[PDB]
């Protein structure tokens, strides 16, 4: 109850107790008071962060390695063009239906994961791999044939870090995604040249001069 | 046992009496035994079809009669396959239907008979009968020869997935400039 | 062109409206001098009037037979034709902002139905509270799902009034 | 200021500084967004 | 303490003495957990290792290409190096590198995570194995005295060379030519030549 807050001084609303990894006691709205509410707001908070991370990852490494003269990658936002202009391209209905369809079939196995934690793990499931669903107790941690080299599982505090590390990596990829997104919608130009321009002149190019942001109207 | 997969680790326990066994299972696919009586099976099969599909595409390639990737290509482009210079007129339909009626038999009679039976048979499929007599390392033998085959096929898929040059072409060109021909050499591999 | 109707870029009549407004305005502004405050004024309103109509044709508004423009109430026909502004999304938006508006007044109701005085707080207002309440309902939509899917948001109706039929 | 401010916690003072800023918000909104007949993004 | 008179270990520091270099130097405690400060002294001797080959090789080179022993292959400079033809291109190169560095840190992280577990070959032979870092690579015996002072050497000598390599890139970065070319230009005046008079270090200066 002592741990660190969002608000040196705003004390921690009473269904946020400091198991969960990342419980900084964050819940001005108080969207998660109800227990199970709670549970499958941390799982999607898992996944956005999960997805993000990912996807940011992809974003600034390949965008980084295109400013370097490496593999030369186009912009984030426009690869989806780049690609369907190709001359063995998959249509895009096409390719989003497969990507749809394989999703649906692997999380509708987490979706029920994360109503009985132990849901995928009965015998004669899968064809002998029904084993590696057993999960460690807790919805959005499975382990087993995830997590290969084992990390975290011999201290259990270790594993705790982890979560930590984990969650507030996610929060801060799902963060910098938001920002992405709002700095292409307002500036045709990517993050790192954002960043670049930025450290031209902060004073002068920053979100109060993309004309986006602020509203031409009021000024 | 005979190795341990890394030199010092910790060991599965249920990876100790099986033929050829490392500890090799980091995942722990094989936890439950029913899980790795059936892995057991489906690592036997796979190791004797690999063995199989290798000598196959050796035999296609160093007797000179052509190449593993282009053994169905000509299957469409008007018709008329090639064994061995043999005319033989079967179609892409009837050339299916015969395999997938084959293939329904053989694997309904054979997957139907105890565990033991299913992976491990005798009768007719050991006619010399030298499965008695130490069939521990023979298993161990047919095993590992099993490892290197699938290891075989699956390099000879992302060799022509990646050059797209014939397996023993590439061992000849590889063995002729080592230093340019290798799979470090083309874009697909290494990136950087 | 959804139903028969053309885009008001490209319709005549939506410029022979603009033109025609625009004529009045000038019809009105020949009557005073040049930099009084009435002709600063109706230059003023000229200047809207020619934005509002250069800004429905940019939007890509429907006119009719004549220069109006029309608005589609049907998802996929106002989807795949770029339309979904003129319906959907302000559906959208009203959803959730109602939503927002009677999530706080229904949360407040269930706050201060457990007090000492439920008659005195629904005339004197707890302003503290209520604007906590607020803040809080623009998770509206998330909090509801989550209420319904608990089974907290309605209620039995063995524990509802009826009449004797 | 207690009671003052209770008066002003009572419900007809309350609702009508409530429609007063909302309406005041939404005649600035049409002041610096006129003429939005339709939510175009 | 030792880091710093008048100052004090920050608790971890002091009931562990038997660490390299245990100055009391953890301003900011990045290693209060035991096991993340078991792994960063693992990060310790690899880096400092890594740097002192790494800084040795800068400074032979770059001896050789200012005095001039080797042919063309001495003769460029150490950030030049890839110019040269070799025996083996680039990719190849690269990836043997993967495969025997894979197979050695493989052992050494097998080893980490048990220690003594790994000591042992295929073949048969056996060595004798120490501490967890230390693996007891020791042909010629100096570890028989005075461990903990040659160890205190190792890790000086280590810092110092990690604090090396890190100068050898931000003056790459900043001024051109060779570090020994770079010494020499700052010994010339020295008042006018070092780090404040680049153009490129303080910002504040030349704009
Ligand atoms: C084990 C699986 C296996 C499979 C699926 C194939 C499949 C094939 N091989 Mg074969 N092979 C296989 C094993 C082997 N081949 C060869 C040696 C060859 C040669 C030399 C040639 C083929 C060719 C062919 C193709 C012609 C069709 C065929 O074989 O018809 C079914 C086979 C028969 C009807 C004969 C069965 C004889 C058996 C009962 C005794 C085909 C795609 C030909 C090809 O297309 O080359 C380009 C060809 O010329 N194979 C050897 C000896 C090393 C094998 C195993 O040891
Ligand atoms: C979930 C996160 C995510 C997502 C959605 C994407 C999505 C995409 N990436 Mg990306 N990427 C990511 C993470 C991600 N990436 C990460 C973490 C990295 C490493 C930092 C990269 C590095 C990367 C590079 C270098 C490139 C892309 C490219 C692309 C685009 C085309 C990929 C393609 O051709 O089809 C899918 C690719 C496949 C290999 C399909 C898998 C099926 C194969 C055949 C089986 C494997 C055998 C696409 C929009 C390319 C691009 O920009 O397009 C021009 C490209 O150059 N990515
Ligand atoms: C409020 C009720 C309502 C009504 C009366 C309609 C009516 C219509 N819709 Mg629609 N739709 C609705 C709700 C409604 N929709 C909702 C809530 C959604 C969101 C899921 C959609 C999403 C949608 C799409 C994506 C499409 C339509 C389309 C259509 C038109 C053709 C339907 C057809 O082919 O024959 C009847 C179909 C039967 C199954 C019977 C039609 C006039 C199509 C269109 O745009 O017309 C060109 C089209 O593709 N609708
Ligand atoms: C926030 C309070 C509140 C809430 C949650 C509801 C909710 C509901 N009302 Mg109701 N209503 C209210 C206040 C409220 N009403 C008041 C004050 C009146 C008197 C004018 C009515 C008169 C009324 C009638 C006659 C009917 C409903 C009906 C309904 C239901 C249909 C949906 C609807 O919006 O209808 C429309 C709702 C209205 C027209 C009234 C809205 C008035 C304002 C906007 C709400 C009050 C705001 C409140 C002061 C905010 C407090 C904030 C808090 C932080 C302090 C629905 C469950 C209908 C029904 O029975 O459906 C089956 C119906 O016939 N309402
Ligand atoms: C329920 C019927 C209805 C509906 C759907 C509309 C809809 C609309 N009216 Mg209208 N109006 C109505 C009744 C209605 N009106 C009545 C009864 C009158 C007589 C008093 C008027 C008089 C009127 C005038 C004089 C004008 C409009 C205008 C508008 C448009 C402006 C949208 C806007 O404000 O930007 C967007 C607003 C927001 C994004 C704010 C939403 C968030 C707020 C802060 C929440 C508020 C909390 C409560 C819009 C399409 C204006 C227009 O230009 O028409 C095109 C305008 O000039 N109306
Ligand atoms: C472990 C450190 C190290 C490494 C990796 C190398 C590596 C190399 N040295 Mg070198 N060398 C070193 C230490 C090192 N040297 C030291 C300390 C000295 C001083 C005694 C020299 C003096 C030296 C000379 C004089 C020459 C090399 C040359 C070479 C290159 C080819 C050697 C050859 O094929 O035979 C010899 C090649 C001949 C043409 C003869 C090669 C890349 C040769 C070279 O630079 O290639 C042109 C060369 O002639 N070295
Ligand atoms: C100036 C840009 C640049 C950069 C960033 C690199 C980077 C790298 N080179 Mg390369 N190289 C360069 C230019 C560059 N090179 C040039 C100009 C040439 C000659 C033309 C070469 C020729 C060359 C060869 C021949 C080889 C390399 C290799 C390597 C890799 C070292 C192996 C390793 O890190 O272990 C493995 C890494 C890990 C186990 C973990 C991944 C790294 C993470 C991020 C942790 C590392 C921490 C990080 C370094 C510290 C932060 C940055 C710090 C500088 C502030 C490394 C990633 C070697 C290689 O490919 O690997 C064997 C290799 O053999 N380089
Ligand atoms: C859903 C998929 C519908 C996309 C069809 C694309 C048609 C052409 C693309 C096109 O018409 O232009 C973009 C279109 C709206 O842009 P507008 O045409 O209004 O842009 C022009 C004016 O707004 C600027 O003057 O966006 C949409 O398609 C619908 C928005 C998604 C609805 C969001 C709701 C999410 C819930
Ligand atoms: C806490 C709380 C509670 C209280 O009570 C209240 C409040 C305040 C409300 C709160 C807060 C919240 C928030 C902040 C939220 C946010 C979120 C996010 C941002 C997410 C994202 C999330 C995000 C995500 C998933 C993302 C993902 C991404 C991706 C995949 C990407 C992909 C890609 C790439 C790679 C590249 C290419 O070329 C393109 C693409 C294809 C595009
Ligand atoms: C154990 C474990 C456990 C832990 O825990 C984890 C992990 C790591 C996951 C693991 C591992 C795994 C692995 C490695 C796997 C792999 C496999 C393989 C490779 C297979 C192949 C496999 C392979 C195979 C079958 C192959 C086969 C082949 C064949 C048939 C061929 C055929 C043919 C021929 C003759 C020739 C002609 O012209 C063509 C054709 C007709 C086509
Ligand atoms: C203690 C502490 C704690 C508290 O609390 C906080 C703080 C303050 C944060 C802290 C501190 C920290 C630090 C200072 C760190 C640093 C590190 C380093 C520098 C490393 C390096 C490290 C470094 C390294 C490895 C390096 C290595 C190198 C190398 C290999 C090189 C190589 C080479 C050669 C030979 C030659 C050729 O031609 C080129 C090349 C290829 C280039
Ligand atoms: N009762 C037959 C059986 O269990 N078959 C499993 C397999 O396909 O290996």
């Amino acid at each position: 109850a002592t741990r660190p807050l969002w608000q040196p001084g705003v004390e921690a609303p009473k269904h946020l107790d400091g198991t969960m990894p990342g419980d900084f006691g964050f819940d001005p709205l108080n969207l998660g008071v109800n227990k199970e509410a709670l549970n499958w707001y941390r799982n999607a908070e898992l996944q956005n962060g999960r997805w993000a991370m990912l996807g940011v990852a992809g974003i600034v490494i390949p965008a980084e390695l295109t400013r370097v003269g490496v593999l030369n990658v186009p912009e984030w936002a426009e690869a989806g063009k780049v690609y369907a202009e190709s001359e063995n391209a998959i249509p895009f209905a096409s390719l989003l239906m497969v990507q749809l369809f394989l999703f649906n079939f692997v999380e509708i196995k987490r979706w029920e994961d994360i109503k009985k934690p132990g849901s995928q793990a009965e015998p004669g499931s899968f064809l002998g791999f029904e084993s590696g669903f057993k999960g460690t107790g807790i919805s959005g941690y499975p382990g087993g044939a995830f997590n290969p080299f084992g990390l975290g599982n011999s201290s259990k505090e270790a594993m705790d870090d982890l979560k930590w590390r984990e969650i507030r990596n996610g929060r801060l990829a799902m963060v910098a995604f938001l920002g992405f997104l709002s700095q292409h919608a307002a500036t045709g130009k990517g993050p790192l040249d954002n960043l670049a321009d930025h450290l031209a002149d902060p004073w002068g190019a920053n979100f109060c001069s993309n004309g986006v942001s602020i509203p031409s109207a009021l000024g | 046992k005979a190795g341990n997969w890394l030199p010092g680790s910790e060991t599965p326990a249920y990876l100790e009496n099986l033929p050829a066994s490392y500890g090799f299972d980091p995942l722990g696919l094989a936890a439950e035994p029913a899980s790795l009586a059936r892995f057991r099976e489906s690592e036997v099969f796979h190791g004797r079809w690999a063995m199989l599909g290798a000598a196959g595409v050796l035999g296609v390639e160093v007797l000179g009669y052509g190449n593993w990737y282009d053994a169905p290509l000509p299957l469409v482009q008007g018709g008329q396959a090639t064994y061995f210079g043999a005319s033989v007129p079967f179609d892409l339909g009837t050339l299916a239907a015969i395999e997938f009626a084959a293939m329904a038999g053989a694997e309904s009679f054979r997957g139907a008979a105890e565990p033991e039976k299913r992976v491990y048979p005798g009768g007719a499929f050991d006619p010399m009968g030298m499965s008695k007599g130490n069939s521990k390392e023979l298993k161990t033998k047919e095993i590992k020869n099993g490892r290197l085959a699938m290891l075989a096929c699956l390099g000879f898929a992302a060799q022509h997935a990646a050059t797209g040059a014939s397996p023993l072409e590439a061992l000849a060109s590889h063995l002729a400039n080592p230093m340019a021909v290798n799979f470090a050499t083309n874009g697909v591999s290494l990136p950087l | 062109d959804v139903a028969g109707l053309t885009p008001c870029s490209e319709s005549k009549a939506f410029a022979k409206r603009k033109k025609n407004e625009v004529k009045a305005l000038n019809k009105r502004l020949k009557n005073y001098e040049a930099d009084s405050a009435p002709a600063l004024a109706l230059k003023a309103t000229i200047a809207r009037t020619e934005a509002r109509f250069d800004k429905y044709a940019k939007q890509g508004l429907l006119c009719g037979t004549d220069g109006l423009p029309h608005l589609i109430a049907d998802p996929g026909l106002a989807l795949r034709y770029g339309h979904a502004g003129d319906v959907f999304i302000p559906t959208i938006g009203f959803i959730y902002f109602a939503g927002w508006l009677g999530y706080a007044g229904s949360k407040y109701l269930q706050a201060v139905a457990a007090t000492a005085k439920p008659i005195e707080k629904e005339i004197i207002i707890d302003v503290p509270l209520a604007w906590k309440l607020l803040w809080e309902g623009f998770g509206w939509p998330l909090r509801a799902f989550a209420e319904y899917k608990n089974g907290s948001l309605m209620e039995d109706d063995a524990k509802i009034t009826v009449s004797p039929r | 200021m207690k009671d003052f401010t209770t008066y002003l916690s009572t419900a007809p003072v309350l609702t009508l500084l409530s429609v007063t800023v909302v309406a005041g918000l939404l005649i600035e909104i049409n002041r610096f967004f006129p003429d939005a007949l339709i939510a175009a993004f | 303490a030792g880091w710093d008179l008048s100052a004090e270990v920050p608790a971890h520091l002091a009931g562990r003495k038997d660490l390299a270099g245990n100055y009391g130097f953890d301003p900011l405690n990045l290693g209060k957990n035991p096991e993340a400060l078991k792994w960063y002294q693992q990060a310790e001797l690899q880096n400092g290792r890594w740097a002192m080959l790494g800084v040795a090789g800068i400074l032979v080179q770059e001896l050789l290409h200012s005095t001039g022993l080797g042919g063309k292959a001495a003769d460029v400079y150490w950030f030049d190096a890839g110019n040269n033809t070799f025996w083996a291109p680039k990719e190849t190169l690269i990836a043997i590198s993967f495969l025997m560095f894979n197979w050695a840190e493989l052992n050494r992280m097998q080893d980490y995570i048990k220690p003594g577990s790994n000591v042992t070959d295929p073949f048969g032979n056996k060595i004798k194995y120490v501490e967890l870092g230390y693996p007891g690579f020791d042909p010629l015996s100096f570890s028989k005295n005075n461990f903990d002072e040659w160890k205190l050497k190792e890790i000086k000598n280590a810092r110092l060379a990690m604090l090396a390599f890190l100068g050898i890139v931000a003056q790459h970065n900043a001024q051109p030519g060779s570090p020994l070319e770079q010494l020499g230009a700052h010994l010339a005046n020295p008042w006018k030549n070092h780090f404040i008079n680049n153009g490129v270090s303080p910002f504040l200066t030349d704009n």
